[PDB]
C-alpha cells in the first residue's frame, strides 16, 4: 500500500532505478560512500557523509539506519525528478497499481 | 500497466466473482430465472361429472 511504505516510486527514485540501487545488507553497509544511494524496505536513501556507520554500533541494521538519519549521514532519498529524467525518451516513469479485493 | 483478467471459466471462480486481473466484480449480475412450465390439464369433458 501506499501509505504503509513510507518510499516514493515518482521521482528521482524511480522505479527501475531500485533495481540498480543496492539494498543494505551487513557486509554492504560498510562500502557506503557520499553521494551513494542504497535502498532497505524499498525506501530508497542517499548517503551525505561517506563510511556512513563508522560510529553507529547498532548490530540491528533496521535500528541502525535509523539512527544514521537522525545524525545526519543518511537522508532519505525521496526527492523529485529533475526535469531532465522524464525527457529522455527513455524514461521509466513510475506505474500506479491498484488491486480490488472483496470480503463476502 | 494493469491486467483486467478473467474469470477461470470455471463456473466456481464465476460465481464467486473470483478473477485473475485487478478487480474482483461483486457477482455475476442476474439474468432472471427459468421456472419450468406448468403442464396441461386434459380438461373433464371426456367423463362425466355430476359435481
Amino acid at each position: 500500500f501506499t501509505f504503509k511504505t513510507g518510499a516514493t516510486y515518482a521521482g528521482e527514485a524511480g522505479y527501475v532505478d531500485r533495481e540498480q540501487i543496492t539494498e543494505l545488507t551487513e557486509e554492504s553497509k560498510l562500502t557506503l560512500n557520499k553521494g551513494d544511494l542504497f535502498k532497505y524496505n524499498n525506501i530508497v536513501y542517499k548517503v551525505l557523509e561517506d563510511t556512513p556507520f563508522a560510529t553507529i554500533e547498532e548490530s540491528d541494521l533496521e535500528l541502525a539506519l535509523q539512527i544514521a538519519i537522525v545524525l545526519l549521514k543518511v537522508r532519505l532519498f525521496s526527492d523529485a525528478a529533475s526535469t531532465s529524467k522524464f525527457e529522455s525518451s527513455d524514461s521509466e516513469i513510475a506505474d500506479a497499481r491498484f488491486q480490488i479485493n472483496k470480503w463476502q | 500497466a494493469e491486467i483486467g483478467g478473467d474469470h477461470g471459466y470455471n463456473a466456481t471462480n464465476i460465481a464467486a466473482g473470483q478473477t485473475s486481473g485487478a478487480v474482483t466484480q461483486i457477482g455475476p449480475a442476474v439474468m432472471g430465472m427459468v421456472r419450468r412450465a406448468i403442464p396441461n390439464l386434459i380438461a373433464f369433458d371426456i367423463c362425466g361429472v355430476q359435481p
